């Protein structure tokens, strides 16, 4: 048994290895939210750099979404998270899903 | 809109928000200005405008998560059609009543009915709680 | 006997019937608490947006999922095994009474003194006289003292039959070649009735069984007349 | 106003679960009790109540003036 | 070999929905009414 | 008889672990429930000096020579009956 | 091609096939008799005779639904269809012996018609009990039809469970440990267990009638020095394994639907579930004498048999809960599947919970040989094994003929069975506990309220039924193709596609041992 | 885009319940259904001996 | 599950005729068991 | 006798197509016949019995 903060720091080693794939970037993301838990904002921000290096800019929005998603009725996870992803979504450019519309049916 | 039948062998796409990175690409062959926007994807997304980047969006997804979790007006057609064949089931009783049983036993008439609850009152039939328990033997009435 | 619209047991006329009545409540009780347990545990399980797909450990939860059914089981078993030694002890009857099953009516015997027999037929529906009731009366019905442990043996001369009276607590099955034990008695005077309860052929719905509870002064008086 | 705080984002299925099966067991403690009262006791109160100052003989003698017995006319 | 895939895996056509309506009315029917013939003839025996 | 049970495929630790777990002590768990349950002493019989029990052939060769080497005074007469 | 396809099948798929089709015919059969049954007691008086016709009418929905509908459907059906793909195996291990347990249940069948069709029918009860089933109170050929049906029947399951054993002990990957297995195919392999040990004690005890009826034996008469209690202890010594039979097929199929449209890749508690399973099926051969507690025992053996029954509560419990704890955390599908497995999982539990009831022997006199046993039973059959069937049906439809139904129409159609199920038993628990008894053709004046509400039930459940027709109908009427499902990586079944081919696993999958 | 049940699921609703409702009460009322309730506030004892 | 769209199609009014067609089958046979069951008991 | 099984396999693995119930030869043909002609005419004769036991008759 980690702490969890060995636990987020294996998540974020992970994502932020330089040369990983696209493959790996899909099961990293797929296994994590299968836990009980909502990713740690230093997490989500590494996974967000490696969508960066791997060109993928939809799915560095569809993380944003999952993160959301994970939250289920608790509506003030993700306006903290992206309020801790501020300065990352910037400097990479990444747009919210509700930026983008992608929040409304 | 009638797809492919090795689709069982490969990858396939899927909208689940607990498999949010599907196996595959929602859109496999790019046309010619798609596969220019994915060159710009190289470069800094900053430069992408709001309708270039839900385009890269709906390259990779088919639904996003908003859309695939919407609820529908289903429920109310299944609750109506089943209250309907409930429905149709009593015209099922009815015909059964009118046609194919007969009477009941002369036990069931009015008479017949209060004649027989003065016996069992009168042999105190479940006197502590189910029935003669409620009658009152002094005042010669139900109980209120 | 059974009246309109009844949910539950028959009012007891004999102390085993009552002692029945406290352990069915007992035991309904945590049937109730189990099944909506269940049924709340479903709906909590299926209103929530939150999730966790990935591998759960399942060991020590089912240890509370083990041991607290066992306690529930003993908790059970305690008061239902008491009540069945409780039917059993040793009681000494004043009265020892045979009935034998028959297609499809019941016999009765009260060869303790004299050699008392006779039939006991349902009272067709016919014939029923006003404010009687429909499949239950007999001609005859067994005349029983009140307040005495009576012995009743029971048998059948055709098929199997169960002799019953529910509201003493009463199921005793009547097997040819076998004489079958079983304790009565009543609380009240009255009239109990009960059904055969094992099927026997064309009219097992129709051979019922009808006590007829009475003070020992008129139960002698009774037997004397029968002389 | 300012920075939002934290919430807790760790273990909310399990948390969840943790404060309904503890409300579930109140709700059942608490059943049990009405259960107790409304029915078992009840009932036990009712037979008490009947038989204690129940008299077999004067119930005998009304059911015999009704003509309900065939041996005792 | 035999014919495989949707609509050839089993012992009965459904190349055309009517027939097919014909022959599943007649199969679960004839399955349905025969206690009913079964009870009428008991009744008219004797 | 195949028992009622049923698990092989290449018979193994894991599996004789399963069954001592899964069968064998919950059944010694039961019959120690079962046992306690019926346990509590029972009635001592009236004392009766029958000629073939409390056999004394020769004294034992411990004690006073008259005791059983297990003797419980609660349940186990002498030849003349039960001690004080 | 049609004939060799189709009578003389040696294919695990075509000859699951067959079962589901047959078992389906048979429930159409048993829901007739089911009817007329609920017709006889839906108003006071008589509608039809005097108990005898009723009685062969009560004996033989009883024998089709259990013998002909239940097991053909979950054993013959989906067992065949789904087992080998369930372990990567190209067919059964005896593929024509297969064929054989199949086509030994239309005759078994038609022998139970001849039985209802010839003299005044066997109006016995499905248990058949001795002297009433003898041949002086059951005189002519009636009896001895319904004891060959059952040789029959008998013969088709042992064959059957010696297949499905060898099958799921021999032909697994050889890196598959039977800890690997789906629990749907541990299910198949106990109930397989069960009935090898049991069937023959029954085959015993039915011949020892046949030749009491034909042979001048007197096994079961005391004339002779016989004992009418002996043929319900050998009789109930198979009956009570045989429920748990009909259940355990139906839980491995529950596990499976829950673990689907939870969205999980397993089952919490796998080797809990195995072990539960494995319980059950022991706890079920030591229990039988619960079956007569009024035949006048000794109480220490009432009250053995009393505890033995309720242990069967504990690891039934594991089942019940570590279902509940599959849907924990699940991204629930509310699919027409998951609806059915959710009745199944509550309905279950009340129908178990009664059981216990009747556990207790003392209880159990006054409950005895009355409608609140018929109320327990039909819980655990009705809304228990029977919401097995249509979930699972519903389920692998799509795999078995490679087409989709209406989900809409699905959901419907569980809507209307749940109501019409529950409308006709629930009520039988108050005629069971004010003493109404079972095998009644009338009843006393005071039970009419609530026979006249259990019949109005009997009739929703009709409609259901004929819905169900019009749903299967719909679906080949309409042709939509199945191209993917999701989580083909937890349920091997679906990756041959739907329908999978005539063979496969020709070339069997890879599995290593690390 | 709306689908079936966008478009009718309100009046299959409400055509099935009002259905449902009216069949089953005049089913349980007008055809001489014999429901046997309780004598219990009900029924004046007569006499019958 | 995913699927192609219908190969053909059932509108709602070939549902109506099947849906009737499929009710009746089960209904009239039965009915008129049931219907003439005085008829049988005298004969 | 002397060892003849070499022969018969090479009898029974014949590329000709038949079952092999069949690959014996002409008199599996015949054997077969029989056996399902006896079977099917039996089981329309059982089909006469039941008509014949279903009604009161002798
Ligand atoms: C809360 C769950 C508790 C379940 C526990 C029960 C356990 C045993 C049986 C467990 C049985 C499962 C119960 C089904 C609940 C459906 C949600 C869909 O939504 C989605 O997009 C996917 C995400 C779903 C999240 C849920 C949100 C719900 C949104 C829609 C509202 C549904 C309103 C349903 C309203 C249903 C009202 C009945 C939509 C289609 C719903 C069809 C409901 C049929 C229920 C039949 C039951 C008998 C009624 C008799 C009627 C006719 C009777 C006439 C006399
Ligand atoms: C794999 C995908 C499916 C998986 C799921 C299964 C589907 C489930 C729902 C199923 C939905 C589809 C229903 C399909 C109807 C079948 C036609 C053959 O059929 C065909 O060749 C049809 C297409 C070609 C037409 C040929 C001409 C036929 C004309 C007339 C035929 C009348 C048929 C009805 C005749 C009625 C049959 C009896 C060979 C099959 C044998 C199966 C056993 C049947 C039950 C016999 C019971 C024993 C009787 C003893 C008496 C018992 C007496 C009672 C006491
Ligand atoms: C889906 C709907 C389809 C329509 C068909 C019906 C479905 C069934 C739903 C029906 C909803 C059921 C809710 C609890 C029913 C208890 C009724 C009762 O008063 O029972 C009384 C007792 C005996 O009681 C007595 O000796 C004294 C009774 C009188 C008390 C004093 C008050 C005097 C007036 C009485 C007024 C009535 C009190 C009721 C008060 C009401 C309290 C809840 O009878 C019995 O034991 C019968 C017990 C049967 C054993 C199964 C029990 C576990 C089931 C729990 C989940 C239900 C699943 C339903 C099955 C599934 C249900 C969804
Ligand atoms: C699918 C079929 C099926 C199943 C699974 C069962 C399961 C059980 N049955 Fe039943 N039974 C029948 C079908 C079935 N039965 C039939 C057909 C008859 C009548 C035969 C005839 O006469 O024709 C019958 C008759 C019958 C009798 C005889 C009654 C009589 O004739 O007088 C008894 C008595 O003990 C009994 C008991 C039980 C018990 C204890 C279980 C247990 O296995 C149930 C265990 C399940 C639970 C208990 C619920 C889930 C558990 C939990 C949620 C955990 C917590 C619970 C507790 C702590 C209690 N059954
Ligand atoms: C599996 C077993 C089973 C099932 C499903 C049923 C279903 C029903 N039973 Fe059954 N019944 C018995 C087994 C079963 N019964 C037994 C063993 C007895 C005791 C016999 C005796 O005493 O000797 C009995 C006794 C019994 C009695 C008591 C008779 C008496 O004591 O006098 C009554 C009375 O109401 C009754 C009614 C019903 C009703 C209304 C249904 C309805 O719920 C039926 C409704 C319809 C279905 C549930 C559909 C069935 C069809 C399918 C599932 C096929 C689906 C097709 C595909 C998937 C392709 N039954
Ligand atoms: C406690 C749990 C059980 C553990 C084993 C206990 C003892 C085992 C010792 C050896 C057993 C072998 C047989 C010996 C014979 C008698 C011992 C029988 C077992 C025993 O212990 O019996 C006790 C008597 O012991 C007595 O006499 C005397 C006891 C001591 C004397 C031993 C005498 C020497 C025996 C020599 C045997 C030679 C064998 C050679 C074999 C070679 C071939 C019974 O006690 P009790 O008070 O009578 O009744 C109980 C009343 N409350
Ligand atoms: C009251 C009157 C009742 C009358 C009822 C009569 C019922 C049925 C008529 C039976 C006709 C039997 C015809 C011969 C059957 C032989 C089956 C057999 O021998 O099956 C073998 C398997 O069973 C095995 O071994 C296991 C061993 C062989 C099992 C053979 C069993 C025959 C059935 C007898 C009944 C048993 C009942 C047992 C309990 C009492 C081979 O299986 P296949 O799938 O064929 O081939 C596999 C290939 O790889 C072989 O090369
Ligand atoms: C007085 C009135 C009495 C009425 C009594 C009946 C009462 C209730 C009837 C309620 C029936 C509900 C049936 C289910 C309807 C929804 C089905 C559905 O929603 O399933 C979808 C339907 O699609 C679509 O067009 C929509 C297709 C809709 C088909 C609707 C058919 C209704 C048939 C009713 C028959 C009643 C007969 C009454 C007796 C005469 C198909 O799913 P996919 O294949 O994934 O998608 C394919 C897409 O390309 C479809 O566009
Ligand atoms: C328990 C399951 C059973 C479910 C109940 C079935 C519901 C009703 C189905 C309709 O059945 C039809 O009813 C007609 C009456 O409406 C009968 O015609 C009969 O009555 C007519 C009018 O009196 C005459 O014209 C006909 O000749 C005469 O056959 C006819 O035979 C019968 O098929
Ligand atoms: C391909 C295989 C298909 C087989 C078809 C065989 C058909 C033979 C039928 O012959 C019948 O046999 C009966 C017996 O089964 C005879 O009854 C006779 O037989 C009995 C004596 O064995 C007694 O009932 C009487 O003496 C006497 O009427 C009866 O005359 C005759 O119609
Ligand atoms: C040992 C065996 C298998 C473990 C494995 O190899 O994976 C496991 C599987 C199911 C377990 C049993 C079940 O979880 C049910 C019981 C749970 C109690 O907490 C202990 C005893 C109990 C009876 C368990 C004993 C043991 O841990 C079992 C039998
Ligand atoms: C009702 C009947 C089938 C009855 C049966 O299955 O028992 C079928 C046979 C031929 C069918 C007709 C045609 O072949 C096809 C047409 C299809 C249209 O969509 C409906 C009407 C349509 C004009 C059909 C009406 C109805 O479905 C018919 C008449
Ligand atoms: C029911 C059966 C007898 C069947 C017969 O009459 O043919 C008998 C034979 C052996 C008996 C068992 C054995 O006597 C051992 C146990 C003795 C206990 O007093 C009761 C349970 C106990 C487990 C018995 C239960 C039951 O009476 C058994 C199982
Ligand atoms: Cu006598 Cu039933
Ligand atoms: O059998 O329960
Ligand atoms: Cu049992
Ligand atoms: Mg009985
Ligand atoms: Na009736």
């Amino acid at each position: 048994h980690e702490t969890d903060e060995e636990f987020d720091a294996r998540w974020v080693t992970y994502f932020n290895k330089p040369d990983i794939d696209a493959w790996e970037l899909r099961k990293g993301m797929n296994t994590l939210v299968g836990y009980d838990l909502v990713p740690e904002p230093k997490i989500i921000d590494a996974a967000l750099r490696a969508c960066r290096r791997l060109n993928d800019f939809a799915s560095a929005v569809r993380i944003l979404e999952v993160v959301k998603d994970k939250a289920g009725p608790h509506k003030e996870i993700y306006p903290y998270v992206i309020q801790e992803l501020r300065p990352t979504l910037n400097e990479l450019g990444i747009s919210t899903p509700e930026e983008l519309g992608l929040d409304k049916v | 809109s009638v797809v492919k039948s090795e689709d069982y062998a490969l990858p396939s796409y899927v909208d689940r928000r607990d498999y949010p990175l599907p196996d595959v690409a929602h859109v496999k062959n790019l046309s010619a200005s798609q596969k220019a926007l994915k060159e710009k994807e190289k470069a800094s997304w900053s430069s992408l405008s709001i309708d270039e980047k839900v385009e890269l969006y709906r390259l990779k997804f088919k639904e996003s998560f908003a859309e695939m979790n919407r609820s529908t007006n289903e429920w109310k057609t299944v609750v109506g059609a089943a209250m309907f064949f409930i429905g149709f089931t009593a015209l099922l009783l009815i015909w059964e009543k009118h046609y194919v049983y007969g009477p009941i036993p002369h036990t069931f008439e009015e008479e017949w009915v209060a004649k027989q609850t003065k016996r069992m009152l009168d042999m105190k039939v479940a006197p502590i709680q189910g029935f003669s328990a409620k009658w009152d033997y002094d005042k010669n009435e139900w109980k209120k | 006997m059974a009246y309109p619209m009844q949910l539950g047991f028959q009012d007891a006329t004999s102390p085993i019937m009552e002692e029945l009545l406290h352990f069915h409540d007992h035991t309904l009780m945590i049937v109730f608490l189990i099944s909506s347990l269940v049924l709340y545990i479903i709906s909590l399980m299926l209103t929530t947006k939150l999730t966790h797909t990935s591998t759960m450990d399942a060991q020590e939860v089912e240890t509370i999922w083990t041991i607290l059914p066992a306690i529930i089981l003993i908790l059970i078993a305690l008061p239902s095994l008491r009540i069945l030694y409780m039917m059993d002890e040793i009681n000494n009857p004043s009265l020892t009474v045979k009935t034998m099953g028959h297609q499809w009516y019941w016999s009765y015997e009260y060869t303790d003194y004299e050699d008392l027999s006779f039939d006991s037929y349902m009272i067709p529906t016919s014939e029923l006289k006003p404010g009687e009731l429909r499949l239950l009366e007999v001609d005859n019905r067994v005349v029983l003292p009140m307040e005495m442990t009576i012995r009743m043996l029971v048998s059948s001369e055709d098929v199997l039959h169960s002799w019953a009276v529910p509201s003493l607590g009463l199921k005793t099955d009547a097997i040819p070649g076998r004489l079958n034990q079983t304790t009565l008695m009543s609380s009240r005077p009255g009239l109990y009735y009960g059904q055969c309860s094992e099927i026997c052929g064309s009219n097992h719905s129709f051979m019922p069984i009808v006590l007829e509870l009475v003070p020992l002064k008129y139960f002698e008086k009774w037997s004397a007349s029968m002389l | 106003s300012t920075a939002l705080a934290k919430p807790q984002m760790r273990g909310l299925l399990a948390r969840r679960l943790r404060f309904h099966i503890v409300g579930a067991f109140m709700v059942s403690l608490g059943f049990a009790t009405f259960y107790k009262f409304a029915v078992a006791e009840k009932r036990k109160k009712a037979y008490a109540d009947f038989y204690r100052n129940y008299d077999s003989m004067k119930d005998f003698e009304e059911m015999r003036k009704a003509g309900i017995f065939q041996s005792a006319k | 070999h035999y014919e495989e895939g949707p609509g050839k895996n089993i012992p009965f056509s459904v190349e055309n929905k009517w027939r097919l309506l014909a022959m599943m009315t007649l199969f679960f029917g004839s399955g349905f009414a025969a206690p009913f013939f079964i009870v009428r003839h008991q009744l008219l025996k004797k | 008889a195949s028992a009622a049970k049923g698990d092989h495929g290449g018979t193994g630790a894991r599996t004789w672990r399963f069954l001592t777990f899964g069968l064998a002590l919950p059944s010694v768990a039961l019959c120690t429930l079962n046992s306690w349950l019926h346990s509590g002493h029972r009635e001592r019989p009236a004392f009766i000096p029958y000629h073939h029990l409390r056999i004394r052939t020769k004294p034992f060769s411990w004690g006073d020579g008259n005791h059983t080497f297990f003797h419980n005074p609660r349940v186990n007469p002498l030849p003349t009956g039960y001690e004080k | 091609m049609f004939i060799n396809r189709w009578l003389f099948s040696t294919n695990h798929k075509d000859i699951g096939t067959l079962y589901l089709l047959f078992g389906a015919w048979a429930g159409m059969v048993g829901t007739a008799l089911s009817l007329l049954i609920r017709a006889e007691l839906g108003q006071p008086g008589t509608l039809l005779g005097d108990d005898q016709i009723y009685n062969v009418v009560v004996t033989a929905h009883a024998f089709v639904m259990i013998f002909f509908m239940v097991m053909p459907i979950m054993i013959g059906g989906f067992g065949n269809w789904l087992v080998p793909l369930m372990i990567g195996a190209p067919d059964m291990a005896f593929p024509r012996m297969n064929n054989m347990s199949f086509w030994l249940l239309p005759p078994s069948f038609l022998l139970l018609l001849a039985s209802s069709m010839v003299e005044a029918g066997a109006g016995t009860g499905w248990t058949v009990y001795p002297p009433l089933a003898g041949n002086l109170a059951h005189a002519g050929a009636s009896v001895d039809l319904t004891i060959f049906s059952l040789h029959l029947a008998g013969v088709s399951s042992i064959l059957g469970a010696i297949n499905f054993i060898t099958t799921i002990i021999n032909m697994k990957p050889p890196a598959m440990s039977q800890y690997q297995t789906p629990l749907f195919v541990w299910s198949v392999m106990i109930t397989a267990v069960l009935l090898l040990l049991s069937l023959p004690v029954l085959a015993a005890g039915i011949t020892m009638l046949l030749t009491d009826r034909n042979l001048n034996t007197t096994f079961f008469d005391p004339a002779g020095g016989g004992d009418p209690i002996l043929y319900q202890h050998l009789f109930w010594f198979f009956g009570h394994p045989e429920v748990y039979i009909l259940i355990l097929p139906g839980f491995g199929m529950i596990s499976h639907i829950v673990t689907y449209y939870s969205g999980k890749k397993e089952p919490f508690g796998y080797m809990g579930m195995v072990w539960a399973m494995m319980s059950i099926g022991f706890l079920g051969f030591i229990v039988w004498a619960h079956h007569m507690f009024t035949v006048g025992m000794d109480v220490d053996t009432r009250a053995y048999f009393t505890s033995a029954t309720m242990i069967i509560a504990i690891p039934t419990g594991v089942k019940v809960f570590s279902w509940l704890a599959t849907l924990h955390g699940g991204n629930i599908k509310w699919s027409p599947a998951m609806m059915w497995a959710l009745g199944f999982i509550f309905l279950f539990t009340v129908g178990g919970l009664t059981g216990i009831v009747l556990a207790n022997s003392s209880l159990d006199i006054v409950l005895h040989d009355t409608y609140y046993v018929v109320a327990h039973f039909h819980y655990v059959l009705s809304m228990g094994a029977v919401f097995a069937i249509m979930g699972g049906f519903v389920h692998w439809f799509p795999l078995f003929s490679g087409y989709t139904l209406n989900d809409t129409w699905a959901k419907i159609h569980f809507a209307i069975m749940f109501v019409g199920v529950n409308m006709t038993f629930f009520p039988q628990h108050f005629l069971g506990l004010s003493g109404m008894p079972r095998r009644y053709s009338d009843y006393p004046d005071a039970y009419t309220m609530w026979n006249t509400i259990s019949s109005m039930g009997s009739f929703i459940s009709l409609t259901a039924v004929m819905l169900m027709v019009f749903i299967i109908w719909e679906a080949f009427a309409s042709k939509r193709e199945v191209l993917t499902v999701d989580l083909t990586t937890t349920n091997l079944e679906w990756l041959n596609g739907c329908p999978p081919p005539y063979h496969t696993f020709e070339e069997p999958t890879y599995v290593n041992l690390k | 885009a709306p689908d079936f049940h966008d478009k009718y699921g309100n009046a299959v609703l409400a055509s099935g319940a009002t259905f449902c409702v009216a069949v089953w009460v005049y089913m349980a009322t007008q055809i001489g259904i014999e429901w046997n309730p309780s004598p219990v506030g009900r029924v004046t004892p007569k006499e019958w001996r | 599950i995913t699927a192609k769209p219908a190969k053909t199609p059932t509108s709602p009014k070939e549902q109506a005729i099947g849906l009737s067609v499929t009710f009746l089958s089960f209904l009239l046979p039965a009915g008129w068991v049931l219907y003439h069951l005085d008829n049988y008991k005298k004969s | 006798f002397e060892n003849r099984v070499a022969e018969k396999q090479k009898l029974f693995q014949e590329d000709n197509g038949l079952p092999v119930h069949l690959k014996g030869g002409a008199t599996d043909n015949i054997l077969y016949r029989v056996t399902m002609t006896l079977c099917l005419g039996g089981t329309l004769y059982s089909l006469y019995c039941l008509g014949w036991a279903s009604f009161p008759h002798k």
